[PDB]
């Protein structure tokens, strides 16, 4: 209730701890099911490169 | 060319103009013409309870199988129908066949429910088994005579229960007559099945007569011409009266397709199994479980594969089931293959059996095997 320490001073820190890991998980999902249909195109014929691929 | 059948009711159309709403001088009215060797053959199907306490004396359906069976091409497979049965309701073993198959004569929502989509897709299923085996009987070597109306009655009674287990299930859900009477007479129309014999029994509890256009009759009828002639019954050492029923049992067996030596017992029970002698002998199991396996996994591989074996060519059914499909993957389409995987050990079984019975056919698509 302080002139320097107000009530919605928590909600700033609480939606940048939350925004930190949603970003992060929506572009690593793009990622990792971009890379992937990619993988399961390339390695029916040739399946060698499964774990080099990965 | 076994049979052949018809559907336009304006041939024969005196017969069926008129209110003719009586059986008492219904045979006065059937003569009509120049039929003489033909005329009291058609009354026939009709003459024992047709009038001994008949309901309304005739329905729609009674009088219009009596004008169906034109016999005028040709009296003789109806003449051995007529006297092969009736000569066979006079045993015992056709009296208990016809009383196995007869009677005396929240999350309940989710349970009923589930009751009744089980029942509609089981009665689903065996509609469709049906349909694929009234095409293995218009195969070259088999019969349409006996076969064709036998299984035309088993899928309008599997379709009729198919139909009211989902209005059951709409009804059930949708909350927790008009819809039943709507697909009856709707399988009503289409073809024209040919006529069976009518089956009177008169014993001592009474004179009864059953019909062999509903399917319990059906159903009943091939449990008695399942099982193979024991060592009496057929010998001419004890020559009663088993050279009129026994020889009318077999020919009837044998116009299906069976062999004398076939046993073939029914297995829907709650009770302990086919214990030694009823149960199979592990070339039967084998190919059983083979034509089990081309059933559940394709709608069309039944048909194929018995033509294919009536021609001793069942070494070859691998290769001729096999079929290609597209699956558009990841990497373009690709057609695939979709092939029926028999093991050898079931392979060579389905050589043991040189044809498929048409009886053991009817079990199978029944479920008693």
């Amino acid at each position: 209730m302080t002139e320097l320490c107000p009530v919605y001073a928590p909600f700033f820190g609480a939606i940048g701890c939350a925004s930190a890991i949603i970003f992060t998980s929506l572009g690593a999902a793009y990622g990792t099911a971009k890379s992937g249909v990619g993988i399961c195109a390339t390695c029916v014929l040739r399946p060698d490169l499964l774990f080099k691929n990965i | 060319a076994s049979v052949s059948e018809g559907v336009l009711r304006k041939k024969y159309t005196k017969f069926f103009q008129e209110n003719i709403k009586t059986h008492l001088d219904l045979k006065q009215a059937l003569l009509k013409e120049e039929k003489p060797e033909t005329a009291l053959l058609a009354y026939s199907l009709v003459s024992p309870s047709g009038y001994r306490g008949e309901p309304l004396t005739e329905r729609k359906i009674l009088e219009v199988v009596s004008l169906l069976d034109e016999v005028k091409v040709d009296g003789d497979t109806y003449q051995q129908l007529k006297n092969t049965f009736d000569s066979i309701s006079k045993d015992p073993r056709m009296q208990v066949s016809l009383e196995n198959q007869y009677p005396g004569k929240g999350v309940g929502l989710l349970v009923a429910t589930g009751r009744e989509l089980h029942k509609a897709s089981v009665n689903g299923d065996a509609e469709a088994y049906h349909h694929q085996l009234e095409q293995i009987s218009q195969l070259p070597g088999r019969d349409q005579r006996l076969s064709m109306p036998m299984q035309q009655t088993l899928a309008i009674g599997h379709a009729m229960l198919s139909a009211e287990g989902a209005v059951g299930a709409t009804l059930g859900m949708a909350t927790g007559y008009g819809l039943n009477n709507e697909v009856q007479d709707q399988l009503k129309q289409g073809p024209m099945s040919g006529v069976l014999p009518r089956l009177e029994i008169s014993n001592v509890k009474g004179d009864f007569t059953f019909s062999m256009q509903e399917p319990a009759a059906v159903r009943a009828l091939m449990a008695y011409l399942g099982p193979k002639e024991d060592t009496s019954m057929s010998s001419p050492q004890a020559p009663k009266e088993a050279q009129e029923m026994e020889a009318a049992r077999l020919t009837l067996k044998q116009m299906l397709g069976s062999s004398p030596n076939e046993h073939l017992v029914p297995d829907v029970d709650s009770l302990l199994k086919l214990s030694d002698e009823d149960m199979p002998s592990q070339t039967e199991s084998t190919a059983n479980g083979a034509f089990k396996k081309l059933l559940s996994e394709d709608w069309d591989w039944l048909m194929p594969a018995v033509r294919a074996m009536d021609k001793g060519e069942a070494g070859k059914i691998n290769e001729k089931l096999t079929y290609k499909l597209p699956l558009d993957a990841a990497n373009g389409r690709v057609y695939l293959d979709k092939s029926p995987n028999l093991s050898d050990a079931q392979l060579d079984a389905l050589d043991k059996l040189g044809s498929p019975s048409q009886l053991r056919l009817m079990y199978l698509a029944e479920g008693w095997i």
